[PDB]
């Protein structure tokens, strides 16, 4: 049962009316968690590095192919606890836009 | 086969069920043959006069192999996320046959000039054997009959009785 | 095996005094 | 003082040697509380002990006496919560007379 | 081709009875191929042998060794069918899953009996969308040794010795001698 | 349709394995001093059995610790096995014992225990409460390790009535009372335990005469040997150590007559091929 | 051999003219129990939770196949003591009838 | 009181150690009656004996005496209904002398 | 063609088992005090001949009867092993000794027996008749030893002129007389029994130094080991036990030399690849 | 085979039960 700090789209604590901090559980909490998961660079971690998605080796290179691109993005969003797995992970490249779309089938 | 009239023009015919949660898993699986083989072994036991008694049967477990398309790269995840699943049994219904407690056994993806946009595999599922297919549970949480944990080795904590004592006045 | 058999002469030698 | 491992199913029962002597306890559900048996070297020490925060199991002298020992829950008995909130700390004859004498002028 | 038109003393039907009750089960199974196997097995080592005798008695001799040396491996039975309906499948898995089941097939003019399901095979295609093709295999448990025994009467029954060990105490609403007696006066 | 069971006495109760689990026990028992012995093979065990069974078969608290004074001290069990078709079953007994050894056999993906068992390994008794007689005979310093080991006793031997001075006072446990009692008197009359009957008669006599066991059907060959007539046989519930046997062969004519038994070698496999009994008898008188 | 006491089609005890409780065997008492079996909704034996017909998810719903559906009467069908098997079992679908016919075989 | 398990055979024979003693009862359906073979420690007591509910098997005295016991039937023997329905039992000295001294006040 | 006969000795008279028969014959001697050992598994035995030779061999009519007070209370059976090529034999002597177990390994169709005999298991003879010396040289008790047992004797050794202080009056049987002579003076000289000849020597002499075998032909290589040089050989009807070897290797330059021999396993199998014998040998001296 | 090598570690036993 996976639980979170509530943040808001800044990436900041994110308090309720009175003040407090609201722990959510569950469904959200994954959905929040998977999110931020996906806004880490790799290397950004001082005690994982080899963690986070490859924003500047497989997305903003001339990369010939995008598989390792999606790769680096399908472990960024199983590392999150409570995520078994993805139901479907679109890679769309549009003009100028790296279209990408998941599908997790998170088991709560 | 025959048994059931559903009376419907979209009923699907193959469906690879997680046991837990009631959910389908792989749906885009463009199914091509199944083969489920069960399984037993006979006791023969020659004795003194030309004869062999069989002696009785045991129930080997069931095998079911897939051909099987997947046309989509997340399709092929969904494959290989059911081989790398060792904790959910799934259930397979291929046409009117139903088989509970199936483990993906074996899976094998194969790459041809034959056909460059989706992937030919071979999945292999096996049935888990339980003793009691069938078994026996309580609605109301009161009710389970004692599961035993046997010698346990309590291990060891430095508290003192002043801190149990502050946590059970708080 | 004969490991069965090496389990068994242990087993015969053990008794409930030391000496 | 050492807390006996639990784990978090309804009906259950552990066995463990603590303190020179062989514990069993059986916790089950009752109700909407937790009863707890207790049998020490083999024999029965008690049946139907509810269970609560704090409070020791055996009740009563002619159990805990001598230096044997005693179970308490920090909380109240919760068996949704075992291992993973709730433990049973067992104390022997020096740590619960600690605990009695504390206890005894709260 | 009129397939109705079929033998009176070697009609190709197969029959599967079953020998607990005697009843045609899976009826409506079209089959396609029956192949029995009915192996044995004879001495590898050279036989001794005893000569310096005479004319037939060296004979019976011989023939108590050759009768001495072969083994008997029961029959096996390999059925290619075609199930067109669920209920017969059903029914076949079920039947296999069941440890106990001896069953007696007939073929074109063969009355195999005691026979037991080793292996079912059960194949969905493209190419038969209804139906399935099935692949069963049988195994004779016990050759139909004739039981002359002693019949048709409960008693004349030979002894059948139960070697008991351990006997319980007691159940119900009994207080020994006293229950007893009471359990006995009431004449029921 | 074999039926076997592996019954254990622990405190929660008994627990039975059945033969839906993959379960092999290899028996020996015989006519001497050693304890007769069982290897069970049991796969398909969970985590959970594994902790209550594994966990109390242990050899320790009473080396390191003290946790003893009489049985519970390790784990005794039973097995119980036949044949059960039409509905009636024929689950005899075959062994009784108390486990001693425990290993792993197989490694997963089929977590499978190997657990070894001995009649009579309760050695841990008193070390002899009750003295023994101090000039008595042989019949009664008989009766005497039957009373001290707990078992009832069957002795039929010729040299009851045979006089001992310090029948065993070197004695240090319940257990060498038997290696004693086969001891004395060792061209026949060896003493044993069966189960938990204490037989002590010679080795050319039946226990009981009226329990002979008409043999006829055998799988391979009833052959000799170079004592009597040695063979294999599906397990029936009727066969005992030191018992009387009719053997009728037809491979061979000349080992028919009657014959007590000495060992027994069950093999049986709930989930395998191998459920024989293999019988070593010697002639009987 | 199975025995039970004597009911009526609204499923009650229904004795007989002298005012005793009859117990069939049998065959009728076989047959009286498959009918009873049938009628039972899942989840409704405290004691087996798992136990009847799933007459909620696997009929009367919006569904794709009635597999499991006709799974389900198997199943129950089977649970009976001595019925060994089903010989066999339509799942007929009328307009708005779920026709269910069955062949039990029960040994006797 | 031990109540010694049967078989719905029409003739059959069961072997025990009941009470320090060795005992084979061979049942048999006689025509329209069961009847017992008994032997105790390997020499036969009584052939035939007619097996009635609430008699013992043993009747005279010196066949269950001193303290051998005795064999009753709680119904009449019928092999129809063996195990279910119908059960033997085994009384020691006491508990058969018990039985003896209910019964002869009858 | 391998000529492998089973020659025993019984009433009627000697019955040869052929090659032809399905024979597996594994003899293993050695220079020690233990009887050497052959285990002979026959296949193919008629029911005439089965009983014929399995009856006749048993441990009974010495035990719970008398029948005994001479030979003819075991069989005796020697084995005749060899070559045959042209028409001319090779056939020579590998075994001599009394059957002790009979069993049978293969069921039907295969009836075949496997029977275990070791070299003079006459052990139960007369409690020796002829009193042992009192005051005497060794050579002078191992002269007596021979004589008690009925075999000559080969007596070769720099310990025959020392004077024993009663030399094995605790001696119960014949047989223990070789383990008596085995005892005294064993760091080398060990003594030993082969087919019918008593041969007490020093272990690093040869019985016959004019009977060295020159050995050029092996089977795998001729290899080291702790005391001296161990080769596998296709039979040579001319290998003893104890007898001198001139080993010339090919594949080993190193093991080149002369070397007595101190153990032999033959393994002749008629109807099977094994007809080989290994011999250990020691640097001969 | 230990089966043979059971079966020599046997041999010892002479007529002499002493005993």
């Amino acid at each position: 049962s996976t639980s979170t700090i509530r943040t808001g789209t800044n990436n900041d604590i994110l308090l309720d009316d009175n003040g407090n901090m609201v722990i959510l559980r569950d469904v959200e909490a994954c959905a929040q968690d998977v999110r931020a998961a996906m806004l880490m660079r790799t290397g950004e971690n001082i005690f994982d590095v080899n963690s986070g998605v490859g924003y500047f080796e497989y997305i903003f290179s001339p990369q010939k192919s995008y598989d390792d691109a999606r790769k680096s993005i399908a472990d960024a969003i199983l590392s999150s606890p409570d995520v078994t797995g993805i139901e479907q992970l679109d890679i769309d490249i549009t003009g100028e836009v790296f279209g990408v779309d998941a599908k997790v089938i998170t088991i709560h | 086969m025959l048994g059931i009239f559903t009376s419907l023009l979209s009923s699907r015919s193959f469906s690879i069920v997680d046991q837990n949660t009631n959910q389908l898993v792989a749906a885009d699986l463009r199914i091509s043959r199944v083969n489920t083989r069960f399984s037993s072994v006979g006791q023969r036991h020659m004795l003194e006069d030309g004869k062999t008694k069989m002696d009785s049967r045991t129930i080997h477990p069931m095998e079911i192999i897939v051909e099987v398309f997947c046309p989509s790269i997340d399709v092929v995840d969904q494959i290989n996320q059911l081989l790398l699943d060792r904790d959910t049994l799934y259930k397979v219904i291929t046409r009117g046959m139903v088989f509970e407690r199936m483990m993906c056994t074996s899976e094998a993806l194969n790459q041809t000039p034959d056909m460059i946009s989706a992937t030919p595999a071979r999945l292999t599922f096996s049935q888990v054997l339980v003793q009691n297919p069938k078994p026996i549970m309580f609605r109301n949480a009161g009710d389970s009959s004692m599961i035993d944990r046997g010698l346990a080795l309590a291990e060891d904590v430095v508290g003192s009785a002043g801190d149990l004592f502050d946590y059970a006045v708080n | 095996q004969l490991t069965t058999a090496i389990q068994d002469a242990q087993n015969d030698s053990a008794t409930k005094i030391l000496y | 003082m050492k807390k006996i491992p639990l784990t978090a199913v309804p009906n259950q029962a552990i066995s463990f040697n603590a303190g020179s002597s062989y514990w069993k306890i059986r916790l089950y559900q009752n109700m909407d509380m937790m009863n707890a048996d207790i049998s020490r070297d083999g024999v029965i020490v008690c049946h139907g002990v509810r269970c609560f925060g704090g409070i020791p199991l055996l009740q009563y002298s002619r159990q805990y006496r001598p230096d044997y020992g005693n179970f308490v829950f920090d909380r109240d008995a919760d068996w949704t919560l075992f291992g993973d909130g709730i433990n049973l700390f067992y104390l022997d004859g020096a740590e619960f007379a600690e605990y009695q004498a504390l206890a005894t002028r709260k | 081709m009129n397939s109705f038109l079929k033998s009176i003393l070697n009609t190709p039907t197969l029959t599967i009875r079953d020998d607990v009750t005697k009843l045609p089960v899976w009826k409506s199974l079209q089959v396609k191929k029956v192949e029995i196997y009915s192996p044995a097995s004879v001495v590898s080592k050279p036989l001794a042998t005893k000569d310096q005798t005479e004319a037939q008695v060296y004979t019976e001799a011989l023939d108590i060794d050759v009768k001495n040396g072969k083994i008997i491996q029961p029959v096996r039975l390999r059925i290619n069918a075609i199930c067109p309906d669920l209920s017969t499948v059903e029914s076949i898995m079920n039947a296999f899953n069941d440890n106990t089941s001896t069953f007696a097939i007939t073929s074109k003019s063969i009355l195999a009996d005691k026979m037991a399901i080793m292996t079912l095979d059960v194949d969905q295609s493209p190419d038969m969308l209804n139906a399935a093709e099935i692949n069963m295999e049988f195994e004779q448990v016990e050759p139909p040794v004739l039981n002359e025994f002693d019949p048709a009467f409960p008693q004349d029954s030979p002894t059948y010795g139960v070697q008991i060990q351990s006997l319980s105490d007691a159940n119900l609403l009994d207080l020994g001698a006293i229950g007893d007696s009471i359990s006995s006066a009431a004449k029921s | 349709k074999r039926i076997l069971r592996v019954t254990f006495n622990m405190p929660y109760g008994p627990e039975v394995i059945r033969e839906d689990l993959d379960v092999r026990v290899r028996i020996m028992k015989a006519a001497l001093r050693i304890q007769n012995r069982a290897t069970m093979e049991i796969f398909g065990l969970t985590t959970q059995l594994r902790e209550s069974l594994l966990s109390q078969f242990t050899a320790w608290k009473h080396r390191q610790r003290q946790v003893g004074r009489e049985d519970e001290l390790m784990i005794k069990v039973s097995v119980e096995a036949g044949y059960s078709d039409q509905g009636r079953e024929q689950v005899s007994r075959v062994f009784v014992g108390e486990v001693a050894i425990v290993d792993i056999i197989s490694p997963p993906p089929d977590i499978g225990i190997r657990i070894q068992c001995y009649t009579r390994q309760i050695d841990r008794t008193k070390t002899i409460r009750n003295m023994p007689p101090a000039n008595t005979t042989f019949v009664k310093f008989v009766e005497w390790g039957a009373n001290e080991m707990g078992l009832n006793f069957i002795c039929d031997t010729s040299y009851n009535d045979q006089v001992l001075k310090n029948p065993g006072r070197s004695i240090t446990v319940a257990s060498a009372i038997l290696a004693s009692i086969q001891d004395m008197y060792m061209p026949d009359v060896a003493a044993f335990v069966d189960d938990d009957i204490l037989i002590v008669k010679d080795r050319d006599k039946v226990i009981r005469p009226d329990e002979v066991t008409n043999v006829n059907s055998f799988v391979g060959i009833p052959s000799w040997s170079e004592w009597g007539v040695e063979f294999q046989c599906l397990f029936e519930p009727s066969i005992r150590v030191a018992g009387g046997v009719a053997v009728e062969s037809l491979m061979n004519p000349s080992v028919n007559g009657n014959y007590v038994i000495t060992a027994l070698e069950y093999d049986l496999a709930s989930r395998d091929r191998p459920f024989y009994i293999k019988v070593m008898g010697s002639p009987a008188a």
